[PDB]
């Protein structure tokens, strides 16, 4: 679960390869099932932003 | 308020919580009416109450109230039955940037919208303070009999 700037982040291609950060995480393990949670921009009082595997 | 929410969490003239409130419902405009925003009593004619904007000089009597059924264009029209909420908790119309001190008497001015606190005498600030639009909108807890007209 990220945050959807996150999102933006995770969105460019990798230097020289035919995949995204997106999706070389996705295709880990068996299957990874990546979605971004509104609520995960301000965790404590003034901000921090977090994520849970 | 506004994005990171599923809902927007209020709008103006309408009722917050359900405790102890009073509608009227024999009621008449003399001109435009927005919702929110107090109201006077200029007259009674034959039982129901023509009730205006507020003006200088005239003591607020309560708030308009949102019915989607009576009104179809967004505001209270000229010769048109009304809803005022004469006692209760009901969002209403600011000018202000910082929510005030809390159980504070607010002041009216303008078109019945809320200039500032630091009253002698009247309604109170309750609990609440979000963002609509271009501004901000207050919870004012209306309580009947509240402003007296002075005597002349």
């Amino acid at each position: 679960l990220i945050p959807p700037s996150m999102r933006k982040v995770l969105a460019i291609r990798m230097p020289e390869t035919t995949m995204s950060y997106l999706d070389y995480f996705k295709s880990q393990n068996s299957g990874i099932e990546i979605d971004s949670i509104a609520e995960l921009e301000d965790i404590d009082g003034a901000g921090t932003k977090g994520v849970l595997v | 308020a506004y994005e990171n929410l599923m809902l927007r969490p209020a709008c103006p003239g309408n009722l917050s919580d359900t405790s102890t409130y009073n509608i009227d419902g024999a009621c008449v405009a003399q001109g435009d009416i927005e919702f929110g925003s107090a109201v006077q009593v200029v007259g009674i004619v034959d039982g129901v109450k023509v009730v205006t904007a507020l003006s200088d000089g005239g003591t607020p009597y309560g708030i308009a109230f949102r019915s989607q059924y009576e009104h179809l264009s967004g505001k209270i029209l000229d010769g048109e039955v009304c809803n005022v909420v004469s006692h209760g908790r009901v969002w209403a119309l600011t000018s202000l940037d910082e929510a005030p001190s809390l159980f504070s008497k607010l002041q009216f001015g303008s078109g019945g919208v809320v200039t500032g606190g630091s009253g002698y005498a009247g309604w109170t600030f309750a609990g609440g303070f979000v963002k609509h639009e271009d501004g901000y909108i207050i919870e004012v807890r209306v309580k009947q009999n509240a402003f007296i007209v002075p005597p002349p």
